[PDB]
């Protein structure tokens, strides 16, 4: 599941996003998001640069 | 040339 | 997720696609093969500013909302990211709207080009279903 050694579902950031809630993450374009959980159709959780939390799915592109 | 998107709707329920 | 051929056939049959709008299961498997090579994460941008999403490459102008497609409809009433899930529920429910909208499976350019009028039963031979 989520506890595996691999990076699970990954994406690249297409646009800046500034976290807007205590449970959100930020990223810059071209940052990689790893270990994605599709908890909701529109907002996903993942890990980006040591930070875990929620982000808008349409700001990333799944690799590949 | 290129569009930054509207944010998706807040999570369902 | 990249589906196995038979794995996808079983899941599509589970979700009601076999003979849906009169299209045998092989049509649907075949369409996913040539749209996305069975990859639930396939995402392809178009020069009109729309994008095709998921296993059946559903387009953001009419069908789903990606936030970045100008003058778009959202007739499946879902974010396009819904179509990028590892299970196929949202792509199947949307696909049923599309194939029922007047042009049947001709909505899928890869189906028209690679599946229509071929022996689409091939796509389900050997599968336990």
């Amino acid at each position: 599941p989520l506890g595996s050694s691999d990076l699970g579902i990954t994406a690249i950031a297409l646009y800046d996003y500034q976290a807007a809630g205590d449970d959100e993450i930020s990223f810059d374009p071209d940052d990689i998001i790893t270990n994605i959980e599709m908890i909701d159709d529109g907002w996903w959780r993942g890990v980006c640069k040591g930070r875990y939390g929620l982000f808008p799915a349409n700001y990333v592109e799944l690799r590949q | 040339s290129s569009v930054v998107p509207y944010l998706p709707r807040l999570p369902i329920l | 997720k990249v589906f196995g051929r038979c794995e996808l056939a079983a899941a599509m049959k589970r979700h009601g696609l076999d003979n849906y709008r009169g299209y045998s299961l092989g049509n649907w498997v075949c369409a996913a093969k040539f749209e996305s090579n069975f990859n639930t994460q396939a995402t392809n941008r178009n020069t009109d500013g729309s994008t095709d999403y998921g296993i059946l490459q559903i387009n953001s102008r009419w069908w789903c909302n990606d936030g970045r497609t100008p003058g778009s409809r959202n007739l499946c009433n879902i974010p396009c990211s819904a179509l990028l899930s590892s299970d196929i529920t949202a792509s199947v429910n949307c696909a049923k709207k599309i194939v029922s909208d007047g042009n049947g499976m001709n909505a899928w350019v890869a189906w028209r080009n690679r599946c229509k009028g071929t022996d689409v039963q091939a796509w389900i031979r050997g599968c336990r279903l």
